[PDB]
RNA sequence: AAGCUCCUUCGACGAGUCGAGUAGUUUGGGAAUGCUGCUCAAAAUGGGAGGUAAAUUUCUUCUAAAGCUAAAUACCGGCCA
RNA sequence: UUGACCUCGGAUCAGGUAGGAGGACCCGCUGAACUUAAGCAUAUCAAUAAGCGGAGGAAAAGAAACCAACAGGGAUUGCC
């Protein structure tokens, strides 16, 4: 029987982040309105100011 | 190649004749103790391992159990009558088996046994 | 066969029974002294397998040594440290062999089997009069026990070329310049 | 290579070091029953009863360190579960 | 959804990149480079050599992986690289040689980890029936599905497979865009550089009948045995010369 | 042993549709060259020519891929404000930069 | 010590993108900063590295936020200019 | 009391030890060369090390975590010559 | 009320034993720098010197979880 290449609720990669930003520091984007890019190539805007 | 202290680790063989005399006197000490007996034990004929040296034979450690049995010499008696025994070696070949049983038959033919006490 | 049952039970260490016994026993050892005489082996199968006999002359002493490191790593083992301390306390006995009995998070507990070389039973019995002979003084201090052999690397093969037959001896032999009479 | 006549050698007990001892297997089973399970074995049993067999294999590997050891541990624990179900 | 893919048609492909016991540090660095380039694939540590090779098909089922990249090291010197589709697909065994890793400082190129690569294949990959089966196995492994959530959005590197000898040469380049003179592409090599000699293609996951066998493969162990035999032959020639000269001297 | 029928049967069983009439290049992103690198490598020991042939093959593939992907509307160029993890670390890039610096410095120092 | 501009050192792609580099010895197109918003963002960055270290977390956050707002307004105005010149 | 022989009967072999990850140290030796510390922690047609592209992990060779043992070896110290 | 067992104690109890010296050689632990070379750093000196512990006339090692791939060898030690 064939395998379904699917992630189960125990895999380290079940819940994948949206930021598409790796293990780099967030010292970048400090002076930018956005934080990273998504899958489709659209940047992720910072929510608001506290 | 003298980056280390060879001067404190250097050795000279000025006692080569002295050690030769000492070893010869040791062989005579063994033959004074084992006077009618040979000063060594009968060792088997073994073929050298690798392809480089497999065309020649040498003396091995001891005779195998089943080649002693084929020669007709009991296990518990062979080391007593002066035959080295090697329980680790396997014959693996009728050629080695036959060579060693022939050697043991020659030893049997040339041996003299004294009757206990 | 009770010793075989205990062997399997001791292999099953994190099992419930063994874990319970090790806990309440670790508390006892923490309440007792750091080095103390153990009236009997806590692991009789391990003791008899390592050579403990129920004669007059075989003593068992239990010791706890602090675990961890000095980032420097000590070349000998906590077993070696425990054996050396037990021998120094019982300077008149010969350390036969030691074994782990309990671990704990800050200490580590070993029972050391020792033999009296001066007791008549030991002197008359073979299999132990070798340890009566004087070449076996302070085996734990010279690395002649099981942990000492393991740490010094007394195994045969290609993975122990430098360390078998003595590391310092091998280095000295390789670093001697040999000059013969007729060169 | 060279042509030498092969000889059939006797069986070696050192080769018979492979354990077929029925009494030793009996002792292992009895000690398993008496002593019980380690906490990670309890976790594996829990996952096997709930059918998370893949997760159980993964956890057994993480605890033991090798595919083969994990497989043997899971087989032993599945046998324990089957025997318990038969006994109850 | 459980695929980690957002696309109209989902190419659900996952890889288990696995290492054997006797793998050296250079082979481990290669495995790390390939695993970093593969976001749909996860690492697996040393695999017992006494285990059966189809046990790799039950390791794949555990991690829900349909593709396996198996690094098998022999004598601690030679890498054999296996590609398969579990549980019933084709498998290919290759001998990997000439390894250079991303930590080598002559490379000069770098790329986004997880970015989807443009896969370049030589023409022989659509001519010889054996090289077409290798192609689909390469596309499934070094492909990086369209909507995978662990991928990067912008594409900046090309992975090229070429057939120069009876071997597959694998290269990896960064696409550097430079403005035209009144933008065009330059390529800068970035990563692993290895050569793969095909050995067998067998109809099965790691078994079944063989569909292709090289019949022209020379083993490093064959080379070593030839050298040893040459040394033994020199010694035997010297011994034979000594015997013949002694006989002639007796005559 | 070259079982072409069996090779093709196995190929059919694992072949995902790549036909451009129904499948997009954004979906597959594989380019097959229209010429052999064999015909461009006369001698395999010539490292320069071999690497040039490999680079040219990859370059043709990259050009066609960029054309097709820009046609299909997939983002291609990496924005200057997109900072993300690399397959090679900043430390490794620093060492490559430093060896380039020392090589150029040695050459210009010999000139001086 | 010799400058990396003097030495013909290629640009290297890191977490900071190289971008579309310009050919050497050719016309590097001059982009002009004459907009009030572009002057604002350059000025905000300059004042940021001039002021430097601040003990107060909220003050640091506000400095970063004013730089971010300058970039946002610049992007909005440039997009508006793009739309204006594309439609009318 | 002992050796051998035969067999419609039996044949027990060392666990916080292997091993996995990791830090330090060491080696010609990341299949980690050995060792130690920390975390996890085994098996029974088992385990360890090698051979091998040969089509599957076949073959070869040994039994670790208990112990004893003279000789060939070293020697600026001891009793002398 | 008494008596066993277990555990832990006292005694100038009866009988023994260890400490220190020596350390040329031996078994462990610990552990440098001067020196040499190299853009730099690892490396080298050296797993040495110094320091600590433990034996003997020798010590240590030692009867394969060895070496091999042969027609195989067969505990350890030392020389070429």
């Amino acid at each position: 029987d064939e395998i379904d290449p699917v992630y189960d609720s125990d895999d380290t990669d079940y819940n994948v982040p949206v930021n598409t930003i790796g293990n780099i520091p967030l010292s970048f984007y400090d002076s930018y309105p956005h934080i990273g890019y998504d899958i489709n190539g659209k940047k992720i805007m910072r929510p608001a100011t506290g | 190649h003298f980056r280390k202290h060879w001067q404190r680790r250097v050795r000279c063989h000025f006692d080569q004749p002295g050690k030769k005399v000492t070893r010869r006197l040791a062989r005579r000490a063994k033959a004074a103790a084992l006077a009618p007996r040979p000063v060594d034990k009968l060792r088997p004929i073994v073929r050298c391992p690798t392809v480089k040296y497999n065309r020649r034979t040498r003396l091995g450690r001891g005779f195998t159990l089943e080649e002693l049995k084929a020669a007709g010499i009991p296990r518990l008696l062979a080391p007593t009558i002066g035959i080295a025994v090697d329980h680790r070696r396997k014959n693996l070949s009728e050629e080695s088996l036959a060579a060693n049983v022939q050697r043991l038959k020659d030893y049997k033919a040339r041996l003299i046994l004294f009757p206990r006490k | 066969g009770a010793l075989k049952y205990l062997e399997e039970l001791s292999k099953k260490k994190q099992s419930d029974v063994v874990r319970f016994l090790l806990r309440v026993r670790c508390w006892e050892y923490r309440q007792l002294n750091v080095i103390h005489r153990a009236s009997r082996p806590s692991r009789p199968d391990k003791a008899r397998r390592l050579g403990y006999k129920a004669k007059q002359g075989y003593v068992i002493y239990r010791v706890r040594v602090r675990r961890g490191g000095r980032q420097l790593k000590y070349q000998r083992s906590l077993r070696a440290t425990a054996e050396e301390r037990v021998g120094r306390r019982c300077s008149n006995l010969r350390v036969l062999n030691s074994y782990w009995v309990n671990q704990d998070s800050t200490y580590k507990y070993y029972e050391v089997i020792l033999v009296d070389p001066n007791h008549k039973a030991i002197r008359r019995d073979p299999r132990i009069n070798w340890i009566c002979n004087p070449v076996h003084k302070h085996r734990e201090c010279r690395g002649l026990t099981s942990t000492g052999k393991k740490s010094r690397g007394l195994n045969k093969g290609h993975r122990f070329n430098k360390t078998r037959a003595g590391r310092r001896k091998t280095w000295k032999r390789h670093n001697t310049l040999s000059l013969w009479r007729y060169r | 290579g060279h042509k030498t006549t092969r000889r059939v050698l006797k069986e070696r007990p050192s080769r018979r070091k492979g354990a077929q001892s029925k009494r030793t297997q009996f002792v292992r089973s009895l000690i398993r029953e008496v002593a019980g399970l380690a906490p990670y074995e309890r976790r594996v049993i829990e996952l096997l009863r709930n059918g998370k067999d893949k997760r159980a294999r993964k956890f057994s590997k993480k605890k033991l360190g090798t595919f083969g050891r994990a497989k043997r541990k899971c087989e032993e624990l599945q046998r324990i579960i089957a025997e318990s179900r038969r006994a109850h | 959804d459980r695929s980690n893919i957002i696309a109209e048609r989902k190419n659900k492909q996952r890889v288990l990149v696995l290492s054997s016991r006797g793998v050296t540090y250079r082979h481990r660095h290669l495995l790390n480079d390939l695993a970093s380039m593969l976001p749909h694939g996860r690492k697996d540590a040393k695999f017992d050599t006494k285990s059966r090779l189809y046990e790799l098909c039950e390791l794949a089922e555990l991690y829900n992986c349909n593709n396996v990249l198996f690094f098998e090291a022999r004598k601690g010197k030679d890498l054999y690289m296996w590609f398969s589709k579990v549980p019933n697909g084709p498998t290919v065994k290759f001998y990997a040689q000439n390894l250079h890793t991303m930590e080598e400082l002559h490379f000069q190129g770098n790329c986004l980890k997880g970015s989807r690569p443009i896969l370049s294949f030589d023409a022989a990959f659509e001519q010889e029936p054996y090289l077409k089966v290798i192609k689909e196995l390469f596309l499934h492994t070094f492909g990086v599905p369209q909507g995978h959530k662990k991928s990067k959005p912008f594409i900046d590197h090309v992975l090229s497979f070429s057939v120069a000898d009876g071997k597959i040469w694998v290269r990896n380049y960064e696409i550097r865009e430079v403005e035209k003179v009144k933008t065009d592409i330059n390529l800068i090599e970035i990563g692993p550089r290895f050569v793969l000699t095909p050995i067998i293609i067998q109809e099965g996951s790691f078994g079944g009948p063989i569909l292709y066998e090289n019949k022209r493969f020379i083993s490093p162990n064959k080379i070593r045995a030839e050298l040893r035999k040459a040394k033994a032959a020199r010694h035997h020639a010297r011994m034979e010369q000594q015997r013949d000269l002694l006989a002639r001297k007796r005559q | 042993i070259n079982n072409k029928e069996g090779l093709l049967t196995a190929l059919r069983r694992i072949q995902l549709d790549i036909n451009p009439k129904t499948t997009p290049f954004s979906f597959h992103q594989s380019v097959v060259a229209s010429k052999r690198t064999e015909d461009s490598i006369p001698q395999i020991e010539d490292d320069l020519q071999r690497e040039l042939a490999f680079m040219n093959q990859a370059l043709e593939a990259a050009r066609l891929g960029r054309s097709l992907l820009r046609k299909e509307g997939v983002p291609f160029t990496r924005p200057t404000d997109y900072f993300a993890e690399m397959v090679r670390t900043d430390a490794t890039m620093e060492k490559v930069k430093q060896k380039l610096i020392e090589e150029a410095t040695a050459k210009k120092a010999a000139a001086e | 010590v010799y400058s990396e501009k003097e030495l013909g050192i290629p640009q290297l792609n890191t977490v900071t993108p190289v971008g579309v580099t310009k050919p050497k010895g050719k016309k590097k197109g001059k982009v002009f900063v004459d907009d009030r918003e572009s002057m604002n963002t350059i000025l905000a960055m300059v004042e940021a590295e001039k002021q430097g270290q601040i003990e107060s977390k909220i003050m640091r956050a506000r400095q970063l936020e004013e730089i971010r707002e300058a970039r946002r307004i610049e992007a909005e105005k440039k997009e508006a200019e793009r739309k204006a010149l594309l439609e009318n």
